[PDB]
RNA sequence: GCCCGUCGCUAGUACCGAUUGAAUGGCUUAGUGAGGCCUCAGGAUCUGGGA
RNA sequence: GGACUUUUACUUUGAAAAAAUUAGAGUGUUCAAAGCAGGCGUAUUGCUCGAAUAUAUUAGCAUGGAAUAAUAGAAUAGGACG
RNA sequence: GGAUAGUGGCCUACCAUGGUUUCAACGGGUAACGGGGAAUAAGGGUUCGAUUCCGGAGAGGGAGCCUGAGAAACGGCUACCACAUCCAAGGAAGGCAGCAGGCGCGCAAAUUACCCAAUCCUAAUUCAGGGAGGUAGUGACAAUAAAUAACGAUACAGGGCCCAUUCGGGUCUUGUAAUUGGAAUGAGUACAAUGUAAAUACCUUAACGAGGAACAAUUGGAGGGCAAGUCUGGUGCCAGCAGCCGCGGUAAUUCCAGCUCCAAUAGCGUAUAUUAAAGUUGUUGCAGUUAAAAAGCUCGUAGUUGAACUUUGGGCCCGGUUGGCCG
């Protein structure tokens, strides 16, 4: 089918996507420590269990 | 025109890669054992899993085989060395069962700290790692160490660094260095 | 017992009908007959690299619509043309006509993408660079 | 620290068993260095091309700074 | 509701096809035939029939 | 030593058998991938364990077996033993 | 018979009509050197092997040959063919599929360095020669080990627990913490010795060398398969994503980003190929009434296949290897 179709708009969402730069943080510890803090995140001291278990919930 | 020099891997993949039961149980191994990969845990399972078809295999044979006598002892004598097995246990049927934690429990990282001398795997690590403790005279800084039952009696601190005493080193010795050049001369 | 002779010394017959069969299968089938050398614009080989002849829109299939953003390109040891795709939002501003761009393959072995009709390929680097650098600027487009 | 040790019957038994780098080592040889092992070669080489003494060829050149 | 084919657009692939079309590589008829080797002669020179 | 012997398939054990590779023993390369080392004392005048084993098949060889499956034998007796 | 080192249609004379083949000859293809081997792990298999060892073949292509014990030799010669250099135009010279290095080719691959110290090879030979070979450089081909942190105090907060008529915190620590606290170590830098043929590195080790501005981990992903959000902002069937199913036309769980979260981690994506999954090539082990598939029918050669029956039963002796009950 077509084939000649427009190419203005080549690049449109990304350019007109307002910048917002990175936020400063914390650095994470690197290797062992890393799975350390899973660990104690994930197993020790534990979060909540609303229902069940989350990971990544926002406003709930 | 050399002689190939050889090689080969020493550990091996999970079949499937997003099983959140498996990954679960895996993680709580590192967190136990002060590991840093799941590669510290796959390089073992696949251990584990040769010796088990070793065993398997040698299990097939019939009961006083020449080989499975002779390659059966080794297996078994080579495993209790390193405190794996039991000396109960000592006839491969139980080789067969074993598992990892069996095997994870004698790393020197785990010796270092399973008669204090650390008081947390991780401190465990940090030592090793850092040139203290030794086994003979002779200094260990690898974790996976496998602590081989008649050397378990000799795991102190090395002869030097401090602990083991000998100098506190540079980082105190800097502020040893502060303190007769502030207040005194 | 149906079909296959179950003699003792039938293997002959066993072996042959086996060569025979593989030929429905499809991969066998290209193996031998070379197909990867014979057609198929790129060696047989994994990338390959040629030079960019015209920008394109190309219209994706429904129930998507779109303008897919493609070239033409003329591989370099071959001659033959392909139509690329050149993947993530724009880039097709980072490649230009007569530019020399690094092709390869969709895995999909052979057969083309989602909607794009008819392009089996995506660009991988232009002007010796990576769309993927230029895109996210780790990298700038040499002189000429 | 693990090595390796010898001791000779006397000083002419080792200075004629010993490596010549090791009677270097130590003081009790000269390194009488050389030209580049490439060097060499192209010495070597360059001779080659020359049949007899060499000198004889100066002089029939020698000649060839009038014609 | 489904749905079939001609007919019309864009694009792609393979086919048929004047050109007794083209190109590469392997053999190969016939003709011509280098060169060394063997062989009939030869005899610059150089000795005692030979070189 | 003479004089003669129906053909085979199967299977058993065995010879002949490169090394590295592989499987695998011994040895704490600090661990390990490796490597084939090394280990003991009188550490001033040497002591000593090693450098295995296995696989290695189809064919050829050599041997045990005689089930399974073939082959051949005596009917115009040109049969078998003496 | 000739020729050869020698057997032989090896070649020649004479004579004959043979040789091979559905048990696949002969011809074609090979993006074909063969082997040891490599990859994939229930087994049976499938795929690969230019390439560290063995064998073979070659030295731009063919042929010829000299020397010699041994070459049909190419870092030997001769010729032709194709390349190609030098020149005073008369002529002369060349063969990197040795080591490096250049061009070309392409998706695709490193230094125009050192040394004969080791391994070993050759010669008239302990000595010389050896781009064999070793040394270093380049090097995320693969493979091995595994740093990026460790520990107390404090500030509340807990969860415990004894009591609870009710303040509660106080002991034993679970740990989220925007002030704290001194310790440790090599990454690096570097006397030195070690290393080495001489160096470089490694192993040793004086002096230095960690607090967030580092000495600051990545690479993909977060709708399903498939581990991780229905956060906020942007776009509005556009731009893009999407292996596959599918998302995007104004509250996008999927695009562009921010935050946060997952998986593997000095490594992680992607493309191609192959292997497992695949009992979707099926000997083990497939399917064929209707999903793909029984030849319209019978005969029939090759091929595979093919009923039962022939020394069985009983008696005696010999000596082994495990295991019991005692030792
Ligand atoms: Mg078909
Ligand atoms: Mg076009
Ligand atoms: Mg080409
Ligand atoms: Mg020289
Ligand atoms: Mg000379
Ligand atoms: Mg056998
Ligand atoms: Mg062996
Ligand atoms: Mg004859
Ligand atoms: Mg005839
Ligand atoms: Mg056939
Ligand atoms: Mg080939
Ligand atoms: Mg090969
Ligand atoms: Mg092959
Ligand atoms: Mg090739
Ligand atoms: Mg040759
Ligand atoms: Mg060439
Ligand atoms: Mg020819
Ligand atoms: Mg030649
Ligand atoms: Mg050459
Ligand atoms: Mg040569
Ligand atoms: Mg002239
Ligand atoms: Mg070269
Ligand atoms: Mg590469
Ligand atoms: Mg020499
Ligand atoms: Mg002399
Ligand atoms: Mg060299
Ligand atoms: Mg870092
Ligand atoms: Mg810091
Ligand atoms: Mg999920
Ligand atoms: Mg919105
Ligand atoms: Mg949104
Ligand atoms: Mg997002
Ligand atoms: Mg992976
Ligand atoms: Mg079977
Ligand atoms: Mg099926
Ligand atoms: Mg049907
Ligand atoms: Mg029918
Ligand atoms: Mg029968």
């Amino acid at each position: 089918a077509k084939v000649h179709g427009s190419l203005a708009r080549a690049g449109k969402v990304k350019s007109q996507t307002p910048k917002v730069e990175k936020t400063e943080k914390p650095k994470k510890p690197k290797g062992r420590a890393y799975k350390r803090l899973l660990y104690t995140r994930r197993f020790v001291n534990v979060t909540l269990v609303n229902g069940k278990r989350r990971m990544n919930p926002g406003p709930s | 025109p050399r002689a190939p020099r050889t090689y080969s891997k020493t550990y091996s993949t999970p079949k499937r890669p997003y099983e959140s039961s498996r990954l679960d149980a895996e993680l709580k191994l590192a967190g136990e054992f002060g590991l840093k990969n799941k590669k510290e845990i796959y390089r073992i399972s696949f251990q584990l899993s040769k010796i088990r078809r070793a065993a398997r295999d040698l299990l097939t044979r019939d009961e006083k085989d020449p080989k499975r006598l002779f390659e059966g002892n080794a297996l078994i004598r080579r495993l209790v060395r390193v405190g794996v097995l039991s000396e109960d246990k000592k006839k491969l049927d139980y080789v067969l069962a074993l598992k990892v934690e069996d095997f994870l429990e004698r790393r020197l990282q785990t010796q270092v700290y399973k008669l204090g001398l650390a008081k947390s795997v991780h401190h465990a690590r940090v030592l090793i790692t850092q040139r203290h403790i030794a086994v003979g005279k002779q200094i260990v800084n690898i974790p996976s160490f496998m602590v081989r039952l008649d050397s378990e009696k000799h795991i102190d601190f090395a002869p030097t660094s401090p602990f083991g005493g000998a100098r506190p080193g540079r980082v105190a010795r800097r502020n040893a260095a502060r303190k007769a050049e502030a207040s005194g001369e | 017992g149906k079909g296959k002779p179950r003699g003792l010394n039938s293997a002959r017959k066993l072996r042959v009908h086996r060569r025979n069969n593989r030929w429905a299968e499809n991969n066998y089938k290209k193996r031998l007959l070379g197909t990867a050398f014979k057609s198929s614009p790129f060696g047989g080989s994994s990338h390959a690299k040629g030079i960019v002849l015209e920008k394109l829109g190309i219209e994706s299939k429904q129930p998507n619509s779109a303008i897919r953003k493609c070239v033409r390109v003329q591989l370099i040891k071959n001659g033959k043309k392909v139509t690329a795709f050149v993947p993530n939002d724009g880039c097709l501003n980072f490649v230009d006509e007569n530019d020399e761009v690094l092709l390869a393959g969709f895995g999909r072995k052979g057969k083309a993408k989602g909607d794009i009709p008819g392009v089996r390929f995506k660009v991988v680097k232009v002007s010796g660079v990576s769309l993927l650098a230029l895109w996210k600027e780790k990298k700038e487009k040499p002189r000429s | 620290s693990v090595g390796f040790g010898l001791v000779y019957n006397s000083v002419a038994e080792a200075k004629k068993f010993e490596p010549t780098y090791r009677l270097v080592r130590y003081g009790l040889a000269e390194k009488v260095e050389k030209a580049s092992r490439q060097q060499r070669k192209q010495k070597k080489n360059r001779d080659k091309k020359i049949f007899g003494t060499g000198k004889r060829l100066a002089k029939k050149v020698a000649r060839r700074n009038a014609d």
